[PDB]
């Protein structure tokens, strides 16, 4: 079998591939994150280059790995696939041997663990791949959100961004985001999910996708008529 | 030992991207220009062959278009040799699905298993990729008409209208400036025959140098129709659309 | 038909002092009804103030101890010559044995030793690997013989004191190594009457802090 | 899991004061046929040891070249293969006993007993038996089958117990060794006449006797036997 | 390119050295080993504050007698520490009894040279390996990805650990108590680190005969700052 | 063997007897067939010894690491699931086990009987072994919710000596533990003998015995 | 140059590079001296430790009752080849009831080490070892080399500053050999002769680590106070 | 285990399955249930060798419940019926067979159709309007086939299910100890729990 050594230490005491396979991330579309007191918001940037796209069938950017806990991603899109059948795999393994489902913690370690696993495997490649898994652990109310990088690192977050311009995006919520008190309302965690996007963006029309995720497995995704209200109503008062 | 003559085929470069694929995307550029359009009513895939002589038999001969089932094509752009690894992988797993839930595979669930395969040989073995990017056209009862798109790093997505290969550049404004949402099909055979006659890079499109395929609900009643064109049909067709 | 197993006979006895511990055993190795050997020794020193007997199909036996020596010398190799307790003795061996569930040693395992306390210790096994610790255990070919007899005259069992007439039970009182000796000498004497499989000889290892002693006494060559 | 089909009867051994006596026929047995007549059943080992086996020949003749390349192998890088690391007894029989104990666990057995005696570097007689099963046992005599059985109550007679080792010369040892082949001659089925002996002695060294032969034997008291009870004529 | 397990002219393997870099980037990590217990403290460097810090786990518990403080490439980390456990754990169930900490490090350095062309590279990571047992009592070890492991009074690893190690020189002595040393390991990350020591960026932890081995709350190290604080300014 | 677990208002009693048999003969007087898996689970054992042991000590050694990944007790009911399936990889090999897993968790008090054949039941009350029969039928008579720790303990207590009496195979010692939301409570070892004259004389019962 | 980037490629003058760098590995390891006389064999070794809050690493390792040896180099691949060998001491005694001759040792160690340097993918092993012994022809001294190469000595040293010891025992051959049956006297030849490798350090009692092994005397290590006597 | 019976009525789907599990000579529980949703829409009763039971259920279970999340889409009775079916003719010829009879009975959203499907341990599948496994039906199926119409409602459907049991309870050696009766129609899987 293929066994070369791919990522590799340079004599500064970096991994090459590692580092690249963030760049990978750099460049793709961003993707935010911001919990509330009572929910987790995920807001998805759809780059409009791609104009024609049949938006019924086209693969989205937010997936559910079960019926409460979720996974956006940036970076590349067919790599992303294979982390996300892995981690369907597994949260349905934890139901059959340990009769509960997994937490939302759980589920960061192990996405974080198989990402760590490629960096110091022969043959293989580490994944260009950034994720933000959201979710609640059942029978519980305390909103999770974690995110995990290439390297196989993981840690939990009140609000962050990955992508493209994220740096732009994270500034924004650094400044907006109050700890204290966190956006109380679904209405609020949206909102705010829609204006980081909006600094970033360009058009607020198809290019804003947002998935609100509330306690006890109940999640949906927002139509693009619910999100250009948002869309209008932060322009509104912005003119002043 | 061997690691000398490794090129190293599943690595990134200092800025991200995947050089094999990149460079595989650029084999693709120079293939036979293919067209898909979905309308509402049914769905049109259309591909050039690339420079034939006369002494070439072409009712007997198939580099384009392939059959996957009896509800799902594929319209190729790269090397043939490659697709025809693919298309028979394809063609067993759409019988490994009817087999296991006697019911006919959903024509996204065989993109994403062909896509997962391309993204492999990205990641991992040490091979080259696939120098291949397809145009899905299928039906089934969930979606109903569908066009889809894979290309070597395994990514796919959804189209109302899509070309690859040649000039796609030029192809996909011209399909973007006339395509509308209520169209029919046989408006869509019209679009595809246009844009191909503009941004072919022969002096003319004619019957010989041309593959064309339909899936139509127009079959007797609830049900679906695989179409592919004879040569006779092309030329026929191409009368008709008033461009020969 | 080939059958991988074989009896050897033989019988081994433990007893758990208050500071000691001997490990007893028969020297008569058998096939059916011939005599192997009238000297075949059956309780091992086995390293760190452990004595072992594995008694009942000898290839086994041998086996068993020759890898239970060889654990010792590994545990002493692994964790800086760490001295082997009887409790993790005990529990390596449970492990040597279930690694034959399904082809198993077939013996009856007893070791003998003090504990981190200083105390007594007796720990009996299973062919399959099931042990825990006792007072005091006889095993193999007479140990149905023996038992009782211990339970009897070590546990003070069904003894009461006179004049209360079953009211008040007699005080379990400890032994001595000389009265454990006593005892052990007169089973094996009784064994030896009435099995046909125990004679020969009597060979009894004592165990106490200052080290691991022998004694050897003879027994009915009938 | 096999049968044995071409086998060998008894070997009979026991200690005496300067070493160990071995003995065994030289008869392969075929069932009920007395099939082979030349065949020998002592294999000595350098100048220390003499392996006697019983059992299935062909198993014999592998246990055999198995002790051949033993002594090859252990000459390899090896300058004192001729004196201190020379093979002893107790090797040749640890190793043995390995390979029956393993081919017993694998159930796929050499249809063996076998006995192994010698002259160990110190001095010290060394003679211990080992078998299919991987069973192992010492003796001051030891013997296979039917030797068991009649052999050993009449060497026991010589040497009892260990402490009889001293006073056991080689002569008396012999007497007794021959003796005891002469009575599984008359009581053995699965037996014959011509034998072979070795002897490993600590000053005189291996002395190999082949083509003896039982002798002194009682038979004229069955001229006078008529009958099965009644019967006088 | 060139072999993975390749020496060097001057005798050492490329890629352990080129692992020694990056653990030099880490972030710091000190222990200090006492009559009394070790004291195991980390900096946590959070690099954004919407980052929920108390999620950032670079102490970690092996066995209940044996803890664990982490420095370098991280992610590493989490194989070395699942051995760790089994080993730890493994042990108990053979043996009927704790596992020595020096057995179980020399377990987990075990791993460390398994890699060639087994894993693909050496660990970009080391571990401060405290704990106690009855033979030799409370140990701190340094396990490095070059498979070589030092019993140490006290050890800081990461960036700032060459003036970190310089400071344990002067400070350390045998007669230290279980709150000296937590407040002169307190006292030395605020020394090494970027910005300013408090109880959510900094982390403190402890091993002990009787309570095991335990990781601080940021109440309980919040009060052992304020506690430095005063002591430092009485004089 | 006998051996009995069961919920009741103030959390779950475990009672088992301790011989051990080797065809008619006694081979134990006094064998712990109940297992300290951590403070707050216990596990009971009925079938070969060994496997037994062997299995639930297994069990022990995975819910500890339970612990230590997830810094948290691990539930009775994925406790009594992973010994489940460790049975079921030497499906129709041999194994002879039956076994209670006896805790407290997040849900409240706990029970799951688990045998050889992977079968993995929740429930009130369980009895195992070969005298199973004598003890559900003073449980299944005596049993309520309302159960006082001082009757309930005396209820399997006694349940025990039922088939102490009764079965051949079941004697020697009864050895009693209570769980409650602290962790287990060891209640003692119990000599048949001496508690079977002691019951006799104050309960009244075994009137077709003389003494 | 060229001609060093892996085990499996001869210079041009029919060297192989990787071998020497790992020979080079033994040079920067600390020093330690072994040397025997007909009744008993010595290995001293300086131990070498990381600062002042550190302990000194461990140079000798225990093989057997009957064996042993001292490292210098990479202690990891120490670590693998003394498995090693505690297998095959090992499997001697199991198998055929008989202690493993030094000399048939090292022959194995031999052949262990000259794998490595003739495939691809793999490394020559980065150690040095000093193997003593008493087997039944007597007192045994070796050096191994993970060049493959091993050598019977009467005494030798390697490590850092390794020469000087070596000549000293080279001097001493005629009365160090002599010494029979007293352990002790052939302990301090041993310190001695470790003692013409030191610069700057001297030995301490946590600094110095000797064993020995004899006629009547089983491989023993001797650390901290133990080592006292000879300072 | 025993009984597990199914009918297929005009809208709904209703399975009833005994509570009772035995171990040697003594009655363990009397309260099991004898199945699992694979789908809100889909659900399978099973009855056969100890533990081989509940471990193929749940490994079906596992399946399904991953074919919805990667698909969000729920599979119809009769692929999931196929699924099962090839599992146990997989099953059959394996070193050590999982022997296992299930009935599933599911309500395809699509059609707006209830259905029910008896598929054997050989992996033997049949759709019926009424079905079950073992012994049950040779006391059963004579009342099903006298009483049973297509237009039957979910009430009718319990009645005559009822009746069945009554039968069973009769004529059977065996005591079962009663039955979880379930119901499967457009709304879901819902249980009946007075019966
Ligand atoms: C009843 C006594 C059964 O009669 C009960 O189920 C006990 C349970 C038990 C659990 C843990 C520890 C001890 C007992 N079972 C046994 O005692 C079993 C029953 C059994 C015998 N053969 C068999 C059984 C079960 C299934 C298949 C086959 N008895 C044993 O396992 C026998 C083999 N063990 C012993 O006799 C000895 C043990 C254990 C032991 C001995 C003998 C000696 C020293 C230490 C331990
Ligand atoms: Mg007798």
């Amino acid at each position: 079998g293929y066994d070369r050594a791919l990522s590799i230490f340079s004599p500064d005491g970096h991994i090459f591939q590692v580092e690249y396979a963030l760049e990978a991330v750099k460049r793709g579309t961003c993707a935010v994150g911001v919990k509330g007191k009572n929910c987790v918001v995920l807001g998805c940037e759809r780059r409009s280059t791609l104009k024609l796209q049949d938006t019924r069938i086209t693969p989205s950017k937010v997936s559910k790995i079960d019926s409460h806990v979720v996974l956006s991603f940036s970076g590349l899109n067919a790599d992303s696939r294979i982390l996300i059948e892995k981690a369907r795999v597994e949260a349905q393994s934890h139901r059959l041997t340990l009769e509960d489902p997994v937490t939302v913690e759980y589920l960061t370690r192990y996405v974080a663990g198989v990402q760590q696993r490629y960096t110091q495997s022969g043959g293989v490649r580490p994944f260009g791949v950034s994720t933000l898994i959201a979710g609640f652990d059942p029978r519980d109310d305390e909103p999770k959100l974690y995110q995990t990088e290439p390297s196989g690192i993981y840690s939990s977050w009140s609000a962050q961004t990955i992508g493209r311009n994220s740096k732009t995006v994270r500034e924004f919520l650094e400044k907006n985001y109050d700890r204290k008190e966190p956006p109380a309302t679904v209405e609020e965690c949206v909102k705010l999910t829609v204006r980081s996007l909006l600094e970033v963006v360009q058009t607020g029309a198809k290019n804003i996708e947002i998935t609100v995720v509330k306690p006890d497995s109940d999640i949906v995704a927002l139509s693009s008529e619910e999100i250009n209200q948002y869309v209008t109503q932060i322009e509104q008062e912005k003119q002043e | 030992g061997s690691r000398r003559y490794d090129s190293r085929t599943t690595i990134f470069s200092p800025e991200g991207r995947l050089y094999q694929v990149e460079y595989a995307l650029e084999s693709i550029s120079h293939a036979g220009t293919a067209i898909g359009i979905m309308a509402s009513d049914g769905i049109v895939l259309a591909a050039e062959r690339k420079v034939t002589s006369t002494l070439l038999e072409q009712d007997t001969s198939t580099e384009k278009l392939y059959k996957l089932n009896d509800k799902i094509a594929v319209a190729v752009a790269g090397l043939t040799a490659d697709a025809e690894i693919l298309i028979n992988t394809a063609r067993i797993h759409a019988q490994n699905y009817l087999k296991t839930y006697n019911e006919d595979i959903p024509v996204e669930i065989l993109v994403r298993r062909l896509s997962d395969i391309k993204q492999g040989y990205t990641q991992h073995g040490g091979l080259r990729p696939f120098g291949v990017s397809f145009i899905y056209a299928g039906y089934d009862d969930r979606y109903g008409y569908q066009l889809y798109t894979s290309n070597p790093s395994g990514n796919y997505t959804g189209w109302k209208a899509i070309s690859v290969g040649a000039n796609t550049s030029a192809a996909q404004t011209l399909l973007q400036m006339d395509y509308k949402d209520d169209m029919k099909v046989d408006d869509a055979i019209e679009l595809a025959l246009k844009t191909l006659s503009k941004t072919t890079d022969s002096s003319a499109l004619t019957y010989d140098r041309l593959e064309f395929a339909t899936i139509r609900k127009g079959a007797n009643d609830g049900e679906v129709y695989q179409k592919i064109f004879k040569p006779q049909e092309i030329k026929d067709i191409l009368v008709k659309t008033g461009i020969t | 038909q080939f059958n991988p197993y074989g009896d050897n006979g033989g019988t081994i006895l433990g007893i758990a002092g208050e500071d000691f511990a001997v490990l007893a055993g028969d020297t008569r190795n058998i096939t059916d009804y011939s005599i192997n050997s009238r000297y075949e020794p059956k309780v091992f020193d086995c390293g760190d103030n452990i004595v072992m007997s594995a008694n009942g199909f000898a290839a086994d036996g041998d086996a068993l101890v020759k890898r239970f020596k060889n654990s010792v010398k590994w545990y002493h190799f692994d964790h800086n010559d760490k001295k082997l307790s009887i409790n993790s003795a005990a529990r390596n061996i449970q492990h040597l044995l279930y690694s034959r569930r399904f082809f198993p040693y077939y013996v009856y395992n007893i070791i003998a030793g003090l504990d981190e306390d200083g105390k007594g210790a007796v720990y009996s096994f299973d062919p399959v690997g099931s042990y825990q610790r006792e007072q005091c255990r006889a095993g193999g070919a007479a140990a149905s013989l023996i038992m009782p007899f211990l339970d009897n005259q070590v546990n003070f069992k069904n003894q009461y004191e006179p004049g209360t007439n079953g009211k008040v039970k007699k005080p379990l009182k400890y032994l001595s190594v000389e009265e454990v000796i006593k005892l052990v000498r007169d089973s094996f004497t009784s064994a030896t009457e009435r099995h046909i499989q125990v004679g020969d000889g009597l060979e009894i290892l004592i165990v106490t802090k200052d080290g691991v002693r022998k004694e050897f006494y003879e027994l009915k060559r009938d | 899991t096999q049968q044995p089909i071409v086998t060998g009867t008894s070997v009979i051994s026991m200690k005496y004061d300067n070493g160990v006596i071995i003995a065994a026929d030289n008869l392969g047995s075929y069932g009920s046929l007395l099939r082979f007549n030349g065949v020998e059943r002592l294999i000595p080992v350098g100048d220390n040891t003499v392996v006697g086996i019983s059992g299935d020949i062909s198993d014999m003749q592998h246990i055999e070249r198995l002790l051949k390349d033993l002594v090859t192998e252990n000459a390899y890088d090896n300058p004192l293969a001729d004196a201190e690391e020379a093979l002893e007894p107790s090797y040749i029989f640890e190793y043995l006993a390995t390979v029956m104990y393993q081919r017993r666990s694998k159930m796929n057995p050499l249809w063996n007993a076998i006995i192994v005696a010698g002259v160990q570097s110190n001095g010290d007689q060394f003679l211990r038996y080992v078998n299919l099963l991987g069973v192992t046992y010492s003796s001051p005599t030891l013997a296979t089958g039917f030797g068991a059985h009649m052999a050993n109550p009449l060497l026991r007679k010589v040497v009892d117990r260990e402490s009889d080792i001293p006073k056991t010369t080689v002569q008396v040892a012999e007497e007794a060794i021959v003796n005891a082949m002469r009575v599984l001659y008359y009581r053995d089925a699965r037996s014959s006449r011509n034998f072979s002996l070795a002897i490993i002695d600590k000053n005189t060294g291996l002395t190999f006797k082949k083509n003896l032969q039982v002798e002194n034997m009682k038979w004229d008291f069955a001229k006078d036997i008529k009958g099965y009870g009644t019967q006088k004529i | 390119d060139r072999g993975v397990s390749t020496f060097s002219p001057e005798g050492r393997l490329f890629q352990v050295e080129y692992s020694l870099e990056a653990i030099k980037l880490g972030s710091t990590a000190i222990g200090i080993a006492t009559k009394e217990g070790v004291v195991l403290g980390v900096e946590k460097r959070a690099t954004s504050p919407l980052l929920e810090s108390d999620s950032i786990e670079k102490i970690v518990e092996i066995d209940r007698h044996i803890g664990c403080a982490m420095s370098g490439l991280t992610a590493d980390a989490r194989s070395m520490i699942e051995h760790a456990r089994t080993a730890a754990v493994t042990h108990n169930l053979y043996y009927d009894e704790d596992i020595n900490v020096e057995s179980l490090t020399q377990s987990v350095c075990d791993l460390a040279l398994r890699f060639g062309e087994l894993m693909s590279r050496p660990f970009g990571v080391a571990l401060l390996i405290a704990g106690h047992d009855a033979d030799d009592g409370y140990q701190l070890f340094h396990a490095e990805p070059s498979g070589t492991f030092y019993r140490y009074n006290a050890k800081a690893i990461g960036s700032g650990s060459e003036g970190a190690q310089a400071e344990l020189l002067n400070e350390w002595h045998s007669s230290l108590t279980l709150k000296e040393a937590e407040l002169l390991v307190l006292k030395i990350l605020k020394q090494v680190m970027e910005e300013k020591l408090d109880e959510n960026n900094a982390q403190l932890s402890c091993i002990t005969k009787q309570d095991g081995f335990k990781i601080y709350d940021n109440e309980k190290t919040a009060e052992l700052i304020k506690e430095l604080k005063e002591k430092e300014a009485a004089e | 063997t006998t051996t009995l677990a069961f919920k009741f208002q103030h959390g779950v009693i475990v009672a088992v007897d301790s011989r051990a048999t080797a065809g008619s003969y006694i081979s134990s007087l006094r064998m712990n067939k109940v297992i300290e898996i951590n403070p707050y689970l216990l596990g009971t054992m009925s079938g070969c010894a060994a496997d037994c042991q062997y299995w639930e000590r297994l069990l022990a050694k995975e819910c500890r690491l339970y612990y230590l990944r997830n810094g948290e007790r691990i539930s009775v009911s994925a406790a009594s699931k992973l010994l489940s399936n460790m049975m079921l990889q030497y499906r129709g090999m041999g194994l002879s086990m039956g076994s209670m897993i006896c805790g407290w968790d997040k849900k409240g008090p706990g029970l799951y009987y688990v045998d050889d054949n992977g079968t993995r039941l929740s429930g009130q009350m369980f009895s195992t072994g070969s005298g199973n029969t004598y003890a559900y039928g003073v449980l299944d008579s005596n049993y309520k919710w309302d159960l006082s720790v001082e009757d309930a303990l005396y209820l399997g207590k006694r349940s025990i000596l039922a088939a102490a009496h009764r079965d051949a195979y079941s004697g020697g010692s009864v050895n009693l533990y209570h769980v409650t939301e602290d962790g287990w409570i060891y209640h003692g070892n119990h000599d048949v003998g001496e508690l079977f004259w002691k019951v006799k004389e104050e309960e009244g019962s075994f009137n077709n015995v003389i003494g | 140059n060229n001609y060093d980037g892996d085990t499996v490629t001869f210079s041009p003058t029919g060297r192989l590079f990787q071998v020497e760098y790992a020979l080079e590995a033994i040079k920067q390891g600390s020093v330690t001296v072994g040397l025997r006389s007909n009744t008993h064999a010595v290995l001293v070794a300086l131990k070498r430790n990381a600062d002042e809050l550190s302990s000194y690493q461990k140079k000798i390792i225990k093989c057997d009752e009957h064996m042993g040896l001292s490292l210098a180099g990479l202690a990891p691949d120490a670590r693998v080849l003394s498995n090693y060998l505690r297998q095959q001491c090992n499997y001697s005694s199991l198998v055929f009831n008989r202690k493993l001759a030094v000399e048939r040792a090292g022959h194995l160690l031999c052949d262990k080490a000259q794998k490595n340097t003739q495939s691809y993918g793999g490394r020559p092993y980065g150690v040095g070892l000093l193997i003593i012994g008493y087997d039944k022809s007597g007192a045994h001294l070796l050096e191994f080399q993970p060049s493959g190469n091993v050598t019977e000595l009467y005494g030798t040293a390697i490590g850092a500053r390794s020469q000087g010891a070596k000549t000293y025992l080279e001097r001493t051959l005629d009365t160090f050999i002599k010494i029979d049956g007293n352990p002790d006297e052939l302990i301090k030849a041993g310190v001695e002769a470790i003692s013409q490798s030191l610069r700057d350090e001297s030995l301490t009692v946590d600094n110095l680590s000797i064993a020995i092994v004899g006629k009547d005397t089983p491989f023993t290590i001797y650390d901290g106070e133990a080592v006292a006597k000879y300072i | 285990m025993d009984i597990i019976l199914g009918i297929r009525v005009q809208d709904s789907v209703i399975l009833a399955s005994s509570k009772a599990v035995t171990r040697g000579i003594s009655v363990l529980k009397d309260s099991d249930d004898k199945t699992r949703q694979l789908s809100p829409h889909t659900l399978m009763s099973f009855a056969g060798e100890a533990g081989d039971t509940v471990q193929f259920a749940e490994y079906i279970q596992a399946n399904i419940q991953l074919y919805s999340i990667r698909e969000d889409y729920e599979l119809s009775p009769q692929a999931v019926s196929s699924f099962v079916r090839q599992e146990l003719a997989k099953s059959i010829r394996s070193r050590r067979p999982y022997q296992v009879n299930v009935l599933i009975g599911g309500y395809d959203k699509k059609k707006n159709k209830p259905e029910l499907y008896q598929i054997d341990y050989l992996g033997t599948k049949v759709e019926l309007p009424y079905g079950a496994h073992g012994y049950s039906g040779f006391y059963t199926f004579s009342l099903l086939d006298h009483h049973y119409r297509p237009d039957m409602t979910t009430e009718e459907g319990l009645d005559l299910l009822k009746l069945c049991v009554q039968e069973l309870e009769k004529r059977m050696p065996m005591d079962f100890k009663g039955v979880i009766v379930k119901i499967v129609d457009k709304d879901g899987i819902r249980q009946v729990d007075d019966f």
